[PDB]
Order: structure tokens, then C-alpha cells, then sequence
């Protein structure tokens, strides 16, 4: 029927200069259409990742995505105090377009 | 005379649609008696004959639809490219559909046909489960204008439901795809190089089924026979877009999968090398051990050991040094 | 292979262009109108000061790069009269060389 | 130039089976060219897809949740899109934003649709 | 000018180079807006009388190896000795010339044959002359049956135009076939190169080389077609008229695509011979990594049994508590250990 | 404007004269890895080289096509009086295309001479 | 060879003979046969050892 993307942690912690990886897991297959997107507590949500591997122009190179069949993983390489918000899945294979859980990052 | 070519037979069955404007009769049967008066009604009828290998039901049905016996056969044949021929009573279309099983790495097939007959549409299957569930809900519970048109619209309907269970297929065969690039990329093993062959000929059968489909649907609308109203040729069109899509994704998928192999395969000399290593180095320390205990187990009622006390420390120490030494010229040398 | 009518896509909406490469980053137009003693090279990134070139009698150059941005596209293939499938052959990055003869 | 956003309007206090029209001025670029969808949040919850609109053929997507009682359409002389609600609930008090999408080209059958360019919220309260 | 002479032969000798005697034939096929005919026949004499006919005339001589009918179709039609030598040399490549009277074109036609994978090849000349396309071919059957059908059964432009629209069917009709042999040899490709990597023999090599030397023989002959079918078009000579060269332009676009597929295959046949070569060492590989294993396995075993297995006078270790069982359990666990540890990668 | 577009296109043209340059310094260089270090990365190097080259053809080929199409075309946009440069750079064309057909071939003997290197070492 | 006889008979000067230039040309005729003769035989030998250069290294295996 519909698509249902699931992220796991539903939330972690780390601390400035760590390296951090949420997966998302599809039910049915989505070739590359997913994208990622960060939303700061109170404020719209920001496109960082589109086609899975892709970044959007003006994010900083340190956030990077990867797809293994249908696990998709993002991952910020060395996470700075400005990139403490909830991140979120997203499919566009099909017109019914969903959206991940959403993973907070709290800071230790 | 009509053989059947395939390996399914496990059951058979038959059911009609009569759809309208206002009414439609869904009737599930289970034999031919019921779809014969099916041939002057005014409202499009969809007829569904499940299980060919009862060749009796499909010879009836052709002999009382004045279906021609070469097509019969053709409809009984199973391993046939998809073709589409223009008669002046009927258009006769044969199709592949496929389903791809997840865990397994096997792709199966399965032979489709479709006659279009005026006010009516047969079609001839092999078994029980398809991919034409939506045009069925949509004829159902009047979600669409299909109930508003005639029996043309159910072909394009069908061939429609077709195409998009290729995009399924694709779907998978794209995760398949990513899956392997990754594996063998990370480490080629053994089993991953006939995963890539399965891929490589499942992509092949895929493109020999596909590309002349896009054929027979170009010859559908490019040059409509008077069967096919002038009024569904751009619906048809729409149709041939997409297996254009098809067609080129699976170029593509193709190509990919050719690099899959070389990288590969070239590079096996390699592996003739070091397995060329392995058995020079365990041959040529352990020959002339094997040799030495020969000539010292020799036995002659005489030896240099009448007494001769520690001897075989000292023979034993010979073979350690001279394996030492063999271990340290290869060291060296770079035979290891 | 006869007539020119736009492909449909099953994934989009009938008439939507697309565009197919891998580049976001970049979109400037530099018009380049010269003639025998004067030239003007003008760098931009408003599409609505080109189209007075379209009717310029003396040579000029356009140069939009950063074709990602396909309204960019449309709006001067609306204004100068280009076919829109040419507009979705330009969108359309993985295809080989080509030419063809318009009116 | 043209510092691309979207404003949004139209989110108030309103009654279940009430009826709201969100409005969702977009400047900077043409609403004709560019795809508009709809997300909810709930208080507390993750985001939510709702509807999309391709103003430039008029065809339209709903979520499943909200399908049959929302409309979603386009108008390109105020470059504005509106989304109809009616027979609201209780469950669906949430921040509505509106986006911008672009399709981009994964391979010749798949495609992708991401959304670049959002809307500051509207409350809507049930 | 001038016809070349062969030593060996009389001087102005017109000999025919191929191969195919058996039979011999002529066809003719008038048709009009109206009426037409089919007049199949052997007396040559009778077919002369249609050179001045006001309708457009296909004749079709097949079978070649009769030089006499040759000439004298040559001389009463009033095409140069030249012509004809051309038109008697099988072996040749497309090529066209343009005389003040008639269109002189050397086309050639592919068949494929499957359990004998033999590209065998008949040269097909035509000579448009005023309202008449002459035709020789050298061989029964050709792939000119659908423009036989059109005409017969007035379906299509054909019957409405001149005799230049008729040439433009015969040649797309022979782009049409190369177009089937395409798909034939694709098919054939595809096999050959699913069997090369499973079964792979002297006889795949065979059939892989004979394959590229296909491949050879047609691109050599493409090349030439699609400057003909340039010719045609582009510089439209009178007998052509003005409205008949989009046509040519469709066939020059289609033999730009015969150009593109043959070179993508004869790129696949030049990897399918790196590919047999891989092939051919993984299987050594295979053979030798059993013949390593067992030699891994057995050879330190042989020689620490012949060292305990010697006639020295000492008695180091000949009467100990079940010396034996110890020394074959410690022997059978580093063999066990030692192939545990050839278990790793794809060796076992 | 004609001649505007000639040369855009010769422009072109040139920098593919100069990439083929930057093949050849390429191929040179890995001539001598490939017979004298035999290792797995000169296998893959010299094989997406070889696919480079196919690449290379395949556009190479329809870019000739094109102008040969505006040579021997004419179109009336062009004046007629610009169409000598136009056989210039169908020329220049034809010259890349030779060239990258023969630099395939040097790319094949290249394989060959790896897979002579690795026996000569299997049969030391 | 084939321009030496081309020369000999195309633009010949009268220090050979308008009545000799004919004879010129059966010479000049003769000179593409050997010439089509050569190539073909290349075509034939080019080939021919392909299959053994080939079929080496399938004894290896053996
Ligand atoms: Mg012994
Ligand atoms: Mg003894």
C-alpha cells in the first residue's frame, strides 16, 4: 500500500567532534529517491541530502549519505554544536511521499 | 492438432466481466459453457481463462470465436517472444509477464495473450495470481473511465497494468543491483561472481522480452487497425513512452553489469600466482626432506651409524637449518 | 520516427521538464552583444533582462549556465519560440551529440 | 535576486467539521514551474505529508489520512496555492508548511522529488 | 572508361565472379495507377519491348551467370560496358555512380544461418533508367517481397509515384533485413557470450573468431552503404525527383544506426576474447588449487612418517606408551587445523 | 551569428583535439606499469580506460555526423558563405575520430602485454 | 609500379607513340590484378593463425 520508512535510534546523543550515523529502513523498494533533511526545534526543516548520496548546495560536505539495498544511512563525520536538531527520512519513489520517524540528537 | 509447450498445470478456471455504463456482472465459472453466448453482447466483456494446458477449453473457445489455428498454436506455445498480429475479425497480442522472488535470485516468466474481438477481450493466462488486480478494482468500483469505454480501452488498460508491474520488476532488480555493486566492491567472493552471472542473465532475458514489446505497441497505435478506435490511439501512445523507459533503464542496468565482470575477471591471473606460490613452497622444502629421510631410512645392514651417538639430533637439526634456509631464500627472493 | 510529440514519463506529471544531470551549484547568464566597433559582455542572473536580445539586430552571444534551474529554460524557450521538446532535449543530459533543422 | 520564499496564511481557531483555506503566497519564482506540497506536524510528533499540486497540469497527490475531505489547487495569476480543509478533527491540530519541490533524475524509470524551499508554519488549531 | 583487361581471357570478356549457377530467371512487374501486370518469364526478348514504357517497370533478372542475358539487357537498355563489368563482379562493395541517362547502384544482401553460423552474402545491383528499375541478383530469394505485396495489392504510395519512389522502396527494404540480421546476430552474440564463460572450448573459440570476421565483413560493407545512401540524397541527381529525397534521408538516419550497432557489437565480440582467456585460467585455476590442496595436505605428513619411519640404530622413540596414536592424533590435528585454515577464501 | 556558432564549434573541436593529447600522455604512462608492474589496479586502470575509450567513440562518431550534416546540409541560417570553416572542422573531426579508434588498439595490445608479464612470472 | 604504367600511358609524351599508348594500358590492367591479388592473400594469411594464437593455453588446462 504505502511506503513506511523507520529510523533507527528514535533518538541518541553525542558530543562535538563525533562521528554519528542514523539508518532509515524502507518496507518496499525505493531505488534513490530519499532524501534527508534537519529541523532545529521550532524552525521549518532544512534539505541537506537528495538521491541518497547527493548533498544540496551550501551544506557543508561533512554531512554524507549512503544506500545499501534498501538501508539508507546518514552520516555527519565530525558533528559540530550547530547540528544538534531531528533528522528526517523521506521517500519520493511513489506520488504518496512519506516521511521517517525523526531522530533527535541531544548533546552529552 | 495442439500441443502444450509450458510446465504449468496445476489448475484452470474462467471468469467474465460484463461492464457498462451503469452495470456491470462479474461471474466466476468454471467451465466454457457459460462465456459462449459472450460474442454479440453490446457492452465490452473481458473474458479470463486460467490454466491453458486444458488445450479442449482453448480449442473451443477458438472454434467458436473463429480464432485461426496457427494462432491457437501460437497461444499454446509458451516460449515465444511477445508478437501482435492484425486480423480483420480480432487482434491477436502475446506478452510476457515476470515476477521477481526476493532471496532467491531468480527471475520467472510466464506467457499472456490477449485477443480483441469487437465488443470483447479474451484473455489466455497460466496461473492462478496476475498483475491485472488494479483494472479489475477500477472496473469494480467505477474508479476511473474505463466503465465509459469500450473494449480497446480494456487492451490499453491491460497492456497498461503490464508496463507498470515492469517498473516493479525494475524496482527490485535496482536493489538487487546496488546490493551486488556494493558486495563486490567490498570483496569479491565466489558466490557474488555467480550472483553476478544470474543478474547478468536475468538483465538478458529482460531485454530480449522487453524491446520488442515496445515494438508490438508501436505497431499498436502508430498504425491503428479499424478494431482499434482512432479515438484510444494517444492512450496507446502513452504506453510506448514507457517501455521506452524500460527498454533504457535496462540498457543501462546492462552495462553495468558487464563492468561487474571484467573487473573481476581479468584479474584472476593473480590468483594463478599465488596458488603457483603456495605449492612451490610446500614442494620444495618438503621434497628434499622426504628425500633425505629416504636415503637415512634406507635400509642396508650397513651404515656410517653403527654407534655414531646423537646422530639423529644432528640429522634432525639438518632438516631444521634446511628449512630455515629455504624459509629465508624465499623471504628474500619474494616467492611468498 | 515520425513527428515530434513530448515523451511521457510515467513518474512526473504530463507536462513537467525535468532536468537530468548531477549539477546544482551554479546558474549565471552572460550575454555577449558585439558588432564591428562596440561590444557589451553583461553578467547576470535575472532571465527577464536577455530577452531583449532575441529582436537585436546586431550578433549577440547568451550563455545560461546552470541549466538545473528549468524554469530559467522555459521561460526563454517560451519567449523565444523554441519547441519544448527541444526544451527537454536540452534538459536531457545522457543523450549523444545531435543536430536539428528548424524553421 | 528574487530571494525565493514562501508565505503562508490562513491558520486560526476553527471547529471540528469546520472548514479553512490555507494560503501559500510564493515569491520569488513561478508557481506554474515548480511542484507545491503541503506538511503537517503535530505538536510534539514528526513530519507528515499531505498533498501536492503540479499547477502546470493541474495534477494533484493527497496522503491517504487526508484524502477525500482536503483539496489542494493552484493559482498562477497570484502565484499562490490554496488547500481546502474540511470536516476537520480533533487529531489534526498541527504547524502546516508549504514547500517547493524539483524532480531530479535517479535512473530512466525511477525519479526523485526533494523539497528545497519551505514556509514558516501556520497554526492550525481544532 | 574502357573495359580493364584481364590477362588470360579474349579482350572485352565479361565473366561473372560468384558462385551461384543453379538458376536463373526474370520478372517483370508493371504497374500503374490502374492496371498492372506480372509477366514471369525466361526468353529475355520478351522483357526488352518495356524499356520505352510510359508506366514504371521493375525487372528483376536473377541469376547472374547467364553473361549473355547480361549483355544483351546492357546493350538494349544502353548501359556501358563498364556498368556491366561492375554489375558481373560479386565481389565488390556498395558504391553508386550517376550516368546522364540512369542510376547505377551495387547494393548487397545478408543471410545468416543458425547450427551453421555462415554470413553468406549476394550482391544486388540496380539500374533506374528513365521509367524502369532493372535489377540483377544471382541467387532465389530475397527481401524485396514486401514491396512485391504493396504493389500487388495497391496498398501504399508505391503505386501513385514514379519509378524513384519505387528504387527508395528497394532500398529501404534492404535496410529493413539488415535490420533483422542485427537482431539475429545480437541474439547469436548473446549466446555465444553466455557460453563462453561456462563451457569454454576450442569450438567457442572458433565460433568467436568467426564471428569478428562477420563482424568485419559488414562493417566493411556498411560503411559503404551509408555513402551511398549520402550520394542519393544529399546532391539529388535528375532521375531522382525533388520530392523523393526525405525518403533517402530516413534510409541515411537508419544506416547511421546499422553503423552504430555493428561497432557496438564488434566491441563486445573484441572483450568476449579477453573474457575466454579469464575463463579458460579460473578453470586452471580450479584444477591446480585441488592439486595444491592435496599437496599442502599430504606432503608434511609424508615426509614426518618417512622420518619416523627410518633404520637408524638408535631407539629414540620406538617403544614408548602408544608413541603411534600420539603421534597420528598431533599429525591429524594439524591437518585439520592446516585445511581449517585453507578454508578462508575460495580455495576450498 | 553563423560564424559565431563555427566558433563555438571549432572551439570545441579543439579542446577535443587536446583531450586526446591528455589520453595519449595517459596510455604512455600506463605502458610502462603494465609491463613492468603487474599488479590488479594496472588491470582495472587499463580497463575503465578502455571504457573511456568506447565512450570517447560513441560520441566522437555522432559529433562528425553533426557536422557533416551543417557541411553538405546548408540550411538557410548559415549564408553559405561560412561553410568552408564548417569543412574545416569536419576535418578536424575526422582526424579525432582515427585517432581514437587507434588509440583502442594500442589499449588491447596493452592487455595483451599484462597478460604476457603475469605468465612470464607464473612460469618463472 | 601502377603510377609508373599510369604515367606510361595517361599523359605519356610523343617519345612513346600514340600508336603504343593502347598497349600501355592492357600493361597498366594487368598491374591491379596483382595488386587486388596481394591484398586478398593478406586477407587470407592475416587470419589464419588467429585460432592457434587463440587455443594456446587450453592444453594448460589439460
Ligand atoms: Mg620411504
Ligand atoms: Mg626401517
Amino acid at each position: 500500500s504505502d511506503i513506511q520508512m523507520t529510523q533507527s535510534p528514535s533518538s541518541l546523543s553525542a558530543s562535538v567532534g563525533d562521528r554519528v550515523t542514523i539508518t532509515c529502513r524502507a518496507s518496499q523498494s525505493v531505488s534513490s529517491a530519499v532524501a534527508w533533511y534537519q529541523q532545529k526545534p521550532g524552525k521549518a526543516p532544512k534539505l541537506l541530502i537528495y538521491s541518497a548520496s547527493s548533498l544540496y548546495s551550501g551544506v557543508p560536505s561533512r554531512f554524507s549519505g549512503s544506500r545499501s539495498g534498501t538501508d539508507f544511512t546518514l552520516t555527519i563525520s565530525s558533528l559540530q554544536p550547530e547540528d544538534f536538531a531531528t533528522y528526517y527520512c523521506q521517500q519520493s519513489s511513489s506520488s504518496l511521499i512519506t516521511f521517517g520517524q525523526g531522530t533527535k540528537v541531544e548533546i552529552k | 492438432t495442439l500441443v502444450y509447450t509450458g510446465k504449468y498445470r496445476e489448475d484452470f478456471e474462467i471468469e467474465v466481466m460484463n461492464y457498462s455504463i451503469e452495470e456491470f456482472r462479474e461471474f466466476k465459472t468454471t467451465d466454457v459453457e457459460s462465456v459462449l453466448p459472450f460474442r454479440d453482447s453490446s457492452t465490452p466483456t473481458w473474458i479470463n481463462i486460467t490454466g491453458i494446458h486444458r488445450t479442449d477449453v482453448v480449442q473451443r473457445v477458438g472454434e467458436f470465436f473463429g480464432i485461426h489455428p496457427l494462432v491457437l498454436e501460437d497461444i499454446l506455445n509458451v516460449h515465444q517472444r511477445p508478437k501482435v498480429e492484425f486480423f480483420e475479425n480480432y487482434v491477436f497480442i502475446v506478452l510476457k509477464m515476470f515476477t521477481y522472488d526476493k532471496n532467491l535470485h531468480e527471475l520467472e516468466s510466464e506467457q499472456v495473450s490477449l485477443i480483441l474481438t469487437k465488443n470483447c477481450v479474451l484473455m489466455f493466462q497460466e496461473k492462478i495470481g496476475d498483475v491485472f488486480d488494479p483494472v479489475r478494482e477500477r472496473i469494480r468500483y467505477n474508479r476511473g473511465i474505463i466503465r465509459k469505454k469500450r473494449a480497446d480501452y480494456l487492451l490499453y488498460s491491460l497492456i497498461d497494468a503490464l508496463v507498470d508491474d515492469y517498473f516493479v520488476l525494475l524496482e527490485k532488480i535496482d536493489d538487487e543491483i546496488d546490493v551486488l555493486e556494493e558486495e563486490v566492491l567490498e570483496r569479491p567472493e565466489k558466490e557474488t561472481v555467480q550472483r553476478t552471472h544470474q543478474l547478468k542473465r536475468n538483465l538478458v532475458e529482460l531485454r530480449k522480452t522487453i524491446w520488442p514489446l515496445r515494438e508490438v505497441l508501436s505497431s499498436l497505435y502508430r498504425d491503428v487497425p479499424p478494431l482499434i478506435e482512432k479515438e484510444t490511439v494517444p492512450y496507446f501512445r502513452d504506453v510506448y513512452d514507457h517501455t521506452i523507459q524500460i527498454a533504457d533503464t535496462v540498457e543501462t542496468f546492462r552495462d553495468i553489469v558487464s563492468g561487474l565482470l571484467d573487473v573481476y575477471l581479468s584479474s584472476v591471473s593473480n590468483k594463478t600466482n599465488e596458488v603457483m606460490k603456495v605449492l612451490t613452497i610446500i614442494a620444495t622444502i618438503f621434497m628434499p626432506l622426504t628425500f633425505i629421510a629416504g636415503i637415512y631410512g634406507m635400509n642396508f645392514e650397513y651404515m656410517p651409524e653403527l654407534r655414531w651417538k646423537w646422530g639423529y639430533p644432528v640429522v634432525l637439526a639438518v632438516m631444521g637449518v634446511i628449512a630455515v634456509i629455504m624459509v629465508v631464500y624465499f623471504k628474500k627472493k619474494k616467492w611468498l | 520516427m515520425e513527428e515530434k510529440r513530448l515523451s511521457a514519463k510515467k513518474g512526473l506529471p504530463p507536462g513537467t521538464l525535468v532536468y537530468t544531470g548531477k549539477y546544482r551549484e551554479d546558474f549565471e547568464i552572460e550575454v555577449m552583444n558585439y558588432s564591428i566597433e562596440e561590444f557589451r559582455e553583461f553578467k547576470t542572473t535575472d532571465v527577464e533582462s536577455v530577452l531583449p536580445f532575441r529582436d537585436s539586430s546586431t550578433p549577440t552571444w547568451i550563455n545560461i549556465t546552470g541549466i538545473h534551474r528549468t524554469d530559467v529554460v522555459q521561460r526563454v524557450g517560451e519567449f523565444f519560440g523554441i519547441h519544448p521538446l527541444v526544451l527537454e532535449d536540452i534538459l536531457n543530459v545522457h543523450q549523444r551529440p545531435k543536430v536539428e533543422f528548424f524553421e | 535576486i528574487s530571494e525565493v520564499q514562501l508565505v503562508e496564511s490562513g491558520g486560526g481557531l476553527v471547529q471540528p467539521g469546520g472548514s479553512l483555506r490555507l494560503s501559500c503566497a510564493a515569491s520569488g519564482f513561478n508557481v506554474s514551474y515548480y511542484s507545491i506540497h503541503w506538511v503537517r506536524q503535530a505538536p510534539g510528533k514528526g513530519l507528515e505529508w499531505v498533498a501536492s499540486i503540479s499547477s502546470s497540469s493541474g495534477s494533484t497527490s493527497y496522503a491517504d489520512s487526508v484524502k477525500g475531505r482536503f483539496t489542494i489547487s493552484a493559482d498562477t495569476s497570484k502565484n499562490t496555492a490554496y488547500l481546502q480543509m474540511n470536516s476537520l478533527r480533533a487529531e489534526d491540530t498541527a504547524v502546516y508548511y508549504c514547500a517547493r519541490s524539483y524532480w531530479y533524475y535517479i535512473w530512466s524509470y525511477s525519479y526523485g522529488n526533494a523539497m528545497d524551499y519551505w514556509g514558516q508554519g501556520t497554526l492550525v488549531t481544532v
